[PDB]
């Protein structure tokens, strides 16, 4: 079996992308954040505490014939950021993109955070990580991916994310008009349970590629490109003009600027990321100055190839029993 | 604005 979704981007800024995914018999709708730095699907549902509930879907598992309860069992979860969310589990339905999984555990927020209850356009999660990463005890519950692998064509899933536009998850297949050249793959380390990688180097502009293990995570649940100190204030010393700026956290630049291109290394391959990709936009409407989208992971303690990396390339999630990580032009 | 939906 396969699954095709679309997957648009909440706002012009490109800061997440939401994809739909159907939940229950019948089927209630909910557009989830895919999030392959994390393991959990939750979702705001009809247990949520009312006040922290805004503009969301919920969904309602009383509502859903197919729903049961998993009792004893509970979920809380933290975030690189800081929000949270908590509350218990059911089984139920779920299909994406026309893929179904049964018994698939869908944790039911009780409660949310101020960001959570902020953003009108995510009605929850559904995390891609391995499921060693998953909240639910007292037993651990597997993701979306795992369940599905039984019946996948390939155990295998693609992100496809859009700059300032919509794209695609396919779940099961590579569809090989969607990127040019050939895909390279890299070894991905479970060890602590992310998408985790290391990129061979990196280069700025039409400068040289210099030869560097960045062990990072691929993190579709984060917006900007998270690399250390070095080397990122190796990028910004090629935009005159870029400045760290203490007030609103991280490099600077005027948005007039013309930013340089930035390149990475999966093995012998190079992804080179757009310089207009950088440019995440400005700090405040009509404002001159604009914020970049590459920063230090130094206060972190982690890098993270987040979506202005991601979106630069189909990336491939070879979920066979040694997984890989696989990166295409396109 | 921008997300960092890691899990920490």
């Amino acid at each position: 079996s396969t699954g095709s979704a679309t997957t648009t981007p909440i706002d012009s800024l490109d800061d997440a992308y939401i994809t739909p995914v159907q939940i229950g018999t019948p089927a209630q709708t909910l557009n989830l954040d895919f999030d392959t730095g994390s393991s959990d699907l939750w979702v705001f549902s009809s247990e949520t505490t009312a006040s922290e509930v805004d503009g969301q879907t919920i969904y309602t598992p009383s509502k859903s014939t197919t729903a049961k309860l998993l009792s004893g069992a509970t979920w809380s979860i933290s975030y690189g950021d800081g929000s949270s969310s908590s509350g218990d589990v059911y089984t139920d339905t779920v299909s994406v993109g026309g893929l179904t999984v049964t018994g698939q555990a869908v944790e039911s927020a009780k409660k949310v955070s101020s960001s959570f209850t902020e953003d009108s356009t995510i009605d929850g999660l559904l995390g891609l990580a391995f499921s060693t990463l998953n909240t639910v005890s007292p037993t651990q519950q597997k993701t979306f991916f795992d369940n599905a692998k039984a019946s996948l064509d390939s155990p295998v899933f693609t992100a496809d994310l859009g700059y300032h536009a919509p794209g695609t998850y396919n779940f099961g297949f590579i569809d090989t008009t969607a990127y040019t050249g050939s895909i390279t793959y890299t070894a991905v380390s479970t060890k602590q349970g992310f998408w985790e990688w290391t990129s061979t180097g990196y280069a700025v502009g039409s400068g040289t590629f210099k030869s560097t293990s960045i062990d990072g995570i691929a993190d579709t649940g984060t917006t900007l490109l998270y690399l250390p100190a070095t080397v990122v204030s190796a990028y910004w010393a090629q935009v005159s003009g870029a400045k760290s700026s203490s007030s609103v956290g991280g490099y600077v630049f005027p948005c007039s600027a013309t930013l340089p291109s930035f390149t990475f290394g999966v093995g012998s391959a190079r992804i080179v990321i757009p310089g207009d990709y950088i440019d995440f936009g400005p700090i405040s409407t009509g404002s001159s100055s604009c914020f970049g989208g590459i920063q230090s992971s130094a206060g972190i303690g982690i890098n993270i190839f987040g979506d202005v990396a991601l979106k630069a390339a189909f990336v491939v999630f070879n979920g066979a029993t040694t997984p890989t990580l696989g990166f295409a032009s396109k | 604005x921008p997300f960092h939906l890691l899990v920490y």
